[PDB]
RNA sequence: UUCUUGUAAUAUCGACCUAUUCUCAAACUUUAAAUGUGCAAACAACCCAGCCUUAGUUAUUUUAACAAGGCUUUUGGGUA
RNA sequence: GGCUGGGGCGGCAUAUCUGUUACACGACAACGCAGGUGUCCUAAGGCGAGCUCAGUGGGAACAGAAAUCUCACGUGGAACACAAGCGUAAAUGCUUGCUUGAUUAACGAUUUCCAGUACGAAUCGAGACUGCGAAAGCAAGGCCAGCGAUCCUUUGCGAAGAA
RNA sequence: GGGUACGACCAUACUUGGCCGAAUGCACCAUAUCCCGUCCGAUUUGUGAAGUUAAGCGGCCACAGGCCUCGUUAGUACGGCGAUCAGUGAUGGCGCUGGAACCCGGGGUGUUGUACUCU
């Protein structure tokens, strides 16, 4: 790169250090701030931060309450407890997004008891609630906070391929209730502004995959490559593209049906076994020693 | 050792400066422009400068950049032009190079007089495998010295494949 | 005589400082309130609104109110011969909580808690000692004092 | 100078680099006083109950939470 | 007129803004010091998103110091309509995108200067109605100067209905 | 305990260079039909499979750099106190009260919540 500065103390000295999801780059205050600011005024209502997050194609979802010393999550679940409810190949899609959103929300809602209240549609079509109060006719509800709250993000591509878009609406249908402006959704023009909700429920059920696992083998497959080179998994773990439908439909049934958590191996992990590859901070009287024998020497 | 550890092209960094702009410059456009067969990104001047008889905004280069295949081979053409054959001067040492031509149709372009012909500038930039930290925004860093390229990774590159001679000792 | 701005200027008061740059942290915000609270007033800077006029930092007063985005404050200002209560807009970002009088309560409390249970809550239970006093002493090395020039050629100013 | 002369070499002294280095500021400044400057130090208080009430909190009170205030015979009940 | 180390003169210290004087609260004079104000701006307003500087290096026809191009640095050292000062960097900047909140109010409540008058100028709600956005949210024309009694004129203020 | 993740705090968390990394995971990494988005799949959108830990990442290391932090300096300086007193004048001056910055030394070098995981 370049350089001819000091970089030093008076460098230090001339250097502020910023936030450590700054220092990281992991976070962007400024909206979680604008986001996370509540009007004290309307008391200590829970301002409840919904975490928004995507790891290198993989899906996490929670429930949380931004709060010190550490916010709080109340829910949580991510792409491999998909598993438990049968989507298993599909992870990054939009359909994947989604249902991972119905599932939370449903066990975090399920969590108050609900069941029920803000428990949705089964169709998705993939259209457009937003909120108001209103009656009584769901379920396994309480006073307590009705449940709607915000998503925490850190990325405005909100395009109409922008799958937080699904995750969103499993995540109301499944219970949540932060609800939005519908305007760039799979299918969605703003412009002139329409809505197909069936492409986006076809989004959500993955019949952009079912083609594009479609189109990248058993055509492609005239010649060896390219079908040798991508959705190994997927038709290596063999569905044919029509098949869709069904498991997600089922998915989000059985998902909405209940949501009731998942294990994991389950008896305590090794604490030692990461320990054990470790080095911490070496040992300074002695270093001096050991730097000091050196310098001596040469 | 490497496991995988490569050296690529990031990417062709061509420019056409046009000192004037209208006409000369939507005309080079034209030239630039199907050579790349893009969007070439054009350039003005940016300031005033009256020593070079331009002002300010002129419009008065476009330069182009572009990935892929087609770059290899625009690589290996305006080589070819230049048979395989730089300066060490030519390269800043942070990876990249680039060379100057006069001229545009020996790159291969069909000739016509009314685009005619350009003196063109062509700037060549080189990576390495598994780059992306350095730019994707959240946690995006810096580049790992073990990765950090210098000029020289690319002469022996060139004289690997493209076959460089570095003029010069 | 001078010119005035009601944010009229300083050198460097209101200039934000020390590696102290920047906007409010989201603690800063996530505080909560009640009112009568006797919180002392800062500027950020920030926004410069709800942003008092000279007086204020270092101030404490009592708040009287909270508004949206905001917390009403009624200070003492001291004027010929007297201190007028004025109540000052601020939005949240320019005041907080002191310790003034949380230590006097808190201790009070505790205190009671204590003298409560000495008596009449179960146990007893020593704290401090009295003041200051005198002593028997078994020293065993003094000193005394010689001072300057002697051995001043190794040392003093040239 | 040796070299034509060198985008030379070699001397050459400068420019420049750098760490060094003097001496300094009312509108310079980290740090930073002393001297000052706000507040706070009680009963119109504390707790405990359990109350009252609220077109307070996109509402779900309700044996929600909180909020908020109002209460509370012999404190109601306790408590200096 | 006044002003004013006499008057005059000049100057404007006369409404004023800034920074400094001025003692680390607060307040403080001089025709002290160093500066400003009478406008400017439908965005230079407002909102999002995007984008990041001042500055340095290295390369790259022409092109050389200075064109662009491009890597590459780089705590703002810039830059932010403007005097001045404040602030400030995934922004406040800057670029784009969209807009009209520079809007309309029972407009109370509020501050500053302070006579605890005033204007001026600010601050905080509530109602509208918009804008903007994914959303929280913001948004009542950067923040601070840039401005005006009585008196007078003038402009604007229900039609529509149901008696 | 690490990981993961959300953090909160916002430099013992920081520049700089090494050395090393099991797991889970992160990551890099391929792709671009769909959607998406870009001169440009670089970003972003959309898909996500082959690779690959080289980088990242992590952890450590470091007469590293920086910080952090204490001590040191120095009751000097510098203030406060005085009727008093010396002083060409500043001053200087006592006793009564306070009270440094730099320096060098010394040491230190992120803290820790929430949810998840990984024997």
């Amino acid at each position: 790169t370049f350089v001819k500065v000091v970089k030093n103390k008076a460098y230090y000295k001339r250097f502020q250090v910023k936030y450590r999801r700054r220092r990281e780059g992991k976070t962007d205050y400024h909206a979680r701030r604008r986001m996370v600011l509540q009007d004290k005024t309307k008391f200590g209502t829970p301002k409840y931060r919904l975490v928004v997050r995507i790891t290198n194609r993989d899906v996490i979802a929670q429930i949380v309450h931004a709060k010190v010393v550490g916010d709080e999550v109340v829910m949580a679940a991510y792409s491999h407890e998909l598993p438990l409810f049968g989507i298993e190949h599909g992870l990054t899609n939009y359909a994947a997004a989604y249902a991972t959103g119905l599932l939370v929300a449903r066990r975090m809602l399920a969590k108050l008891g609900l069941a029920e209240k803000f428990v949705g549609v089964k169709e998705v079509d993939g259209s457009y609630a937003a909120v108001r109060t209103k009656d009584d006719d769901q379920g396994d509800d309480e006073s307590r906070f009705p449940f709607k709250a915000i998503l925490d993000v850190g990325l405005a591509r909100t395009t109409t391929g922008a799958r937080v878009f699904g995750v969103l609406k499993g995540a109301v249908d499944g219970g949540l209730a932060v609800p939005h402006r519908p305007n760039r959704f799979p299918g969605y023009n703003k412009e002139s502004d329409a809505l197909n909700a069936k492409v986006h429920r076809d989004r959500i059920f993955g019949r952009h995959v079912a083609d594009y696992l479609k189109q990248v083998r058993e055509e492609a497959s005239s010649n060896p490559d390219e079908k040798t080179c991508q959705f190994s998994k997927f038709i290596a773990a063999k569905v044919s593209p029509d098949d869709m439908e069904g498991m997600y439909k089922r998915a989000h049934a059985a998902i909405r049906a209940d949501p009731t958590k998942r294990r994991a191996k389950k008896e305590r992990p090794a604490e030692a076994k990461p320990k054990k590859y470790n080095t911490v901070k070496l040992t300074g009287a002695e270093k001096k020693a050991a730097a000091k024998a050196k310098v001596a020497a040469v | 050792a490497n496991p995988m550890r490569e050296i690529v092209v990031k990417k062709l960094c061509i420019n056409i400066c046009v000192g004037e702009s209208g006409d000369r410059l939507t005309r080079a456009s034209k030239v630039l422009e199907q050579l790349c067969e893009q969007t070439p990104v054009l350039s003005r001047a940016r300031l005033t400068v009256r020593t070079f008889g331009i002002r300010r905004n002129e419009k008065i280069a476009v330069h182009c950049t572009v990935r892929g295949k087609k770059a290899e081979e625009l690589l290996e053409k305006g080589l070819k032009v230049k048979e395989f054959e730089l300066k060490s001067y030519n390269f800043s040492d942070t990876g990249s190079f680039g060379f100057g031509i006069s001229e545009h149709i020996d790159l291969g372009i069909k000739y016509d007089p009314s685009t005619g012909i350009y003196g063109m500038d062509f700037y060549v930039v080189l990576g390495r495998r598994g780059e992306r930290v350095a730019h994707r925004k959240r946690r995006v860093s810096r580049v790992g010295f073990n990765h950090r390229v210098r000029k020289e990774e690319a002469m022996k590159w060139f004289e690997k494949v493209h076959d460089g001679i570095i003029f010069q000792a | 005589v001078h010119s005035h701005g009601y944010k009229c200027g300083t050198r460097h008061l209101f200039a934000k400082k020390f590696r102290k740059h920047g906007v409010p942290s989201v603690s800063t915000i996530l505080t909560n309130f009640k009112v009568g609270d006797y919180v002392d007033v800062v500027a950020d800077a920030a926004v410069r609104a709800g942003m008092p006029h000279k007086y204020y930092h270092g101030r404490t007063g009592i708040v009287w109110n909270v508004t949206p985005r905001g917390v009403g404050v009624i200070i003492n200002k001291p004027v010929r011969n007297r201190t007028v209560r004025k109540r000052i807009c601020v939005r949240f970002e320019h005041v907080r909580k002191s310790r003034c009088q949380e230590a006097f309560k808190q201790k009070l409390k505790d205190l009671e808690a204590f003298r409560a249970a000495k008596k009449a809550g179960t146990p007893l239970p020593p704290k401090k000692v009295s003041t200051r006093n005198g002593g028997f002493v078994c020293p065993k090395k003094v000193e005394v004092l010689a001072r300057r020039t002697a051995d001043y050629e190794a040392m003093i100013p040239y």
